[PDB]
């Protein structure tokens, strides 16, 4: 009878729908396709993104951004892939993962939990690559679970917290930079070369520890290239960012007339050109909503300080070049900030930088997302997003703190058979 | 004139019988039958009070579902004491681990504005209460609690709890 | 990183999603036995 | 000052007389007259109740003219016993696949916030009830119902149930 | 059915042969509408939707040739979403290389696969089957909807 | 099938119907003996 | 005095405040050790 050994190339749909939702400061999985070695992949979104209904009318816009990310399976199968394609046919099926035994489980990764509790290995490692190689401040630990039944809730549910926008106290020098750094002399003589020598080991040690904390960045200073199979991580195909705007409501009863409500309902599009697809893979598309991080209780550094000093105030460029990098605390920049608490700046920082200013009749007020208290904890629990800061500022409503209505229009070009030689055998 | 359409308990549409005859109040205050669900009616056409000081209650369980904070419960009663023993009746919040059979001893109490008039109580109310764990690994139960220095009398009556999760429709002939 | 930082801001309306599928077409795929409507 | 406008019962313009001297309350509890139509009043200057565990009631039939599954159905009552037969009133749903003379061993309970004060007892207020047979080919009634230890006493007053299917017009100056 | 058996020799039957009715028009399209806003102390931040839709159905003249009847029918749908389906490939165990490869050899000489409704759904009957094409999970993309939106009242989904 | 595949969807807002009949008069339909306004 | 007296009303409509900062972008402020997104 008729045997087929090869189809030829046609555009294929694929096409579906987004309702989705999510928390503000964490990143969540939108959309994700399958595709196979010598694909093209093409794609138009187009949707409106909503938050909850506001307490008391537009006052600041948030910025939301969109991503796209291509993880070939031999970054995540490693050495049981290539071995899997090279037995073809009769080879040993691949690995799966445990999740939670719930629905909402498993919703970071942009599906529904099944009845198994089981999901494809690679859906959730191509998570994680992404993560650890994009959105992680570099000096923070890499996060290692091996199965999504080990993470909490909130990290299950919605993404994993992400880091505020670069500010004074959210974007400090790595808590690893040296303040100084002895050279061993005699008792009465010091040798001058081996000083010169000294100087030259320190240069590399900070260039290390202020742009060069990665591989690919140590690569790139002597002027190479790195591809990134070299260092296995995902490929960013797309990215989009936008602001979110809306509109107000006015009460007309005895009680609400005088009182008005903000309605944020924005228009986007997410588009990506076409992109030749070199091995078998998935696509991400993930999602992510932030604020600018403003607090009532922030004070301008000169103010806070206690008495002006010469290199304080002066503002020489013979003594703000030459000097090492300072070292204050969370009570020079807030009003109940903790004196226990440190991070390094670099010398003049204050004369670069202005913050905002919030009048304290804005202290503990619904609406208007602020942060209210200073925050709390390590170096790593104030960088990252906490989201019950912004509970104060919507409604309550099922649908968490903003969603989403979308509808993806992919394209892709594959070398399939068609469904009508895949059910006659002649 | 026009209809009202608006209302403060909504109750469950299926309603229970007490399986049970007795029921002796204490500090460990009793539960008269199992907790169930978010909402649940029960009905005792006869029930027999001993002497004892303290109290007993009617719960339910909290449906931990949708991720918010603060919901509104709801309830409505309406008892008969033979005699009068003079009490006072509220809302009761608490928690644990399995499911219960008397009151723990951490709890918080809510008022409601009832109708007491000797031997007669009638309420239709709705609070807000925080209904999320508060503790990890923990449920929580929200009851109607009646407490006296109790003797022995007899009562009769129905109570009906309702936690606000979803909403109920209704036909309206104009819209 | 790479290459995109686009963006994708539009203003108008946000009106309801017609059809969930469609952007272009290619070949059948399904097969009932005749037409359905 | 400006006026209501927006009532709880909306009574039914016909009221009709007790054809009965007497009722015997008893778990089976008998129905005082025929049930008719969607709204009814019954009033009464003179009832005899004799000694009985039960209860009684006075019920209207369900229509089921439009297919909605969910309705309101108000009632308006006004009770004055001689002595004080510790009693607890509701709304009962049932239901026949005839005229029912008694309440059947099948039915739930509601709660309604009324008046107790002795002897006395006022309600007026709606409740939201499924209204269609939810068993193929029977009839739904729903009622108003008093249940207590009785002994012999008397009673007077009336009360009037309606089924919210139409809405009823009225003169504005206004509008 | 008797009237694809003849177009497929590359005959023609007439209506009056089958005994079936003739279409003689057929129309299609989408309603739309608008948001009304709640003003009062509660209902402020709420909405209501409301659909109205102007359409037209033109019937272009028609020679009756006998007795008969017209009928003009209408036929309101949804499109298919439900709250709990999946992936076929994320939801299936352990994947083999006939799953994942898409190799044309294999796709276009293999018979029908037969699976069940607990592979596309979460909560779905292990005893239900159905049969499919091969590969034809590459070819099919489902509508996603996250958790948040179980159960809750608006949006017509399938909730089971 | 045969014949159709139209479509039908116009903008605007649905106006109330004005008029029961009447598209294209033919002849009269109704004698009552006179005229009636 | 000195030098002012000038006007600023504007027509319109109060739109909300769209980032804290930038006008005109000089050197690098922050260094991190590598690209943070």
């Amino acid at each position: 009878s008729n045997v087929q050994t090869g189809a030829e190339r046609m555009p294929h749909d694929l096409s579906h729908l987004g309702f989705l939702a999510g928390q503000i400061g964490r990143l969540i999985t939108i959309s994700t396709t399958p595709v196979i070695a010598g694909d093209s992949f093409e794609m138009d979104a187009v949707g409106a993104l909503r938050l909850s209904p506001l307490r008391r009318g537009l006052a600041i816009d948030s910025t939301v951004d969109i991503f796209t990310f291509y993880v070939p399976h031999r970054h995540v199968y490693g050495e049981q892939w290539i071995k899997f394609m090279k037995d073809g046919v009769n080879a040993a099926p691949l690995p799966t993962v445990n999740t939670t035994g719930y629905i909402d489980h498993a919703a970071f990764l942009g599906t529904i939990n099944p009845d198994t509790n089981k999901i494809p290995k690679h859906l959730f490692q191509g998570y994680l690559n992404i993560y650890n190689n994009y959105f992680k401040a570099p000096w923070m630990p890499d996060r290692t679970e091996a199965n999504p039944n080990q993470l909490n809730e909130d990290d299950a549910r919605y993404g994993f917290r992400c880091c505020h926008l670069k500010n004074i106290w959210t974007a400090p020098l790595p808590p690893e930079t040296e303040l100084s750094r002895q050279m061993t002399t005699s008792t009465t003589s010091i040798d001058i070369m081996g000083l010169q020598a000294a100087y030259a080991n320190l240069h590399t040690d900070q260039e290390r520890d202020y742009f060069m904390q990665r591989y690919r960045d140590v690569i790139s200073s002597f002027g190479g290239k790195t591809s990134y199979d070299a260092d296995n991580r995902p490929l960013l195909v797309m990215r989009s960012n936008f602001w979110a705007s809306g509109y107000d409501v006015d009460g007309t009863d005895q009680t609400s007339l005088g009182q008005f409500s903000g309605r944020v309902q924005q228009t986007y599009k997410h588009s990506v050109p076409r992109f030749f697809v070199p091995e078998h893979g998935t696509m991400f598309t993930l999602a992510l909503v932030r604020f600018p991080p403003t607090a009532t209780k922030e004070i301008q550094y000169l103010n806070a300080k206690g008495a002006l000093t010469y290199t304080d105030i002066a503002g020489d460029p013979a003594l703000y070049g030459n000097l090492p990098p300072r070292e204050i605390s969370m009570k020079d920049v807030f009003r109940s900030g903790d004196a226990s608490k440190k991070f390094k700046i670099a010398e003049g920082q204050w004369y670069r930088y202005a913050p905002s200013y919030v009048s304290p009749a804005y202290h503990l007020l619904e609406g208007f997302p602020f942060i209210q208290e200073p925050p709390s904890g390590d170096l790593q629990e104030r960088v990252l997003i906490r989201h019950h800061d912004y509970d104060q500022c919507f409604q309550s409503v099922q649908l968490l703190q903003w969603n989403s209505q979308v509808k993806f229009n992919v394209t892709v070009y594959r070398n399939l058979p068609t469904t009508r030689d895949s059910i006659m055998t002649s | 004139m026009f209809q009202t359409f608006i209302s403060r308990h909504n109750s469950n549409f299926f309603s229970d019988k007490l399986v049970a005859t007795s029921v002796t109040p204490a500090s460990l205050a009793p539960v008269l039958q199992t907790p169930k669900a978010a909402s649940s009616t029960l009905y005792f056409n006869q029930l027999t009070v001993n002497a004892g000081n303290g109290g007993f209650l009617h719960c339910i369980q909290m449906d931990t579902s949708v991720n918010a904070a603060n919901q509104v419960v709801s309830v409505g009663a309406d008892i008969a004491f033979d005699a009068d023993p003079k009490f006072f009746a509220c809302l009761v919040r608490f928690e644990s681990a399995s499911v219960p059979t008397t009151l723990p001893t951490d709890y918080d109490v809510y008022p409601l504005d009832g109708r007491h008039d000797g031997g007669y109580y009638t309420v239709k109310d709705c609070v807000t209460i925080d209904v999320l764990p508060r503790e990890p690994g923990n449920n929580v139960y929200v009851g109607f609690m009646v407490w006296s220095n109790f003797t022995a009398t007899k009562c009769r009556g129905l109570v009906s709890l309702n936690q606000v999760i979803k909403e109920i429709i209704c036909l309206q002939p104009l819209k | 990183s790479k290459g995109k930082k686009r963006s994708g801001a539009r203003p108008g309306r946000p009106q309801p999603l017609r059809g969930t599928k469609g952007k272009r077409k290619g070949a059948r795929l399904w097969y009932v036995g005749g037409q359905q409507f």
